[PDB]
Parts: C-alpha cells; sequence; structure tokens
C-alpha cells in the first residue's frame, strides 16, 4: 500500500 | 503477481 513493515505484495 | 505490480509495505 505504501510505507510500512509488512509487504503488501500481489 | 510481482511483475507489473505496485508492491509496497503496510503497518
Amino acid at each position: 500500500g505504501g510505507a510500512g513493515h509488512v509487504p503488501e505484495y500481489f | 503477481v510481482g511483475i507489473g505490480t505496485p508492491i509496497s509495505f503496510y503497518g
């Protein structure tokens, strides 16, 4: 989604 | 599917 910790890979 | 995908991070 953006900046964070958990990778929102799709 | 990785390629051509807006991969990023959250939380």
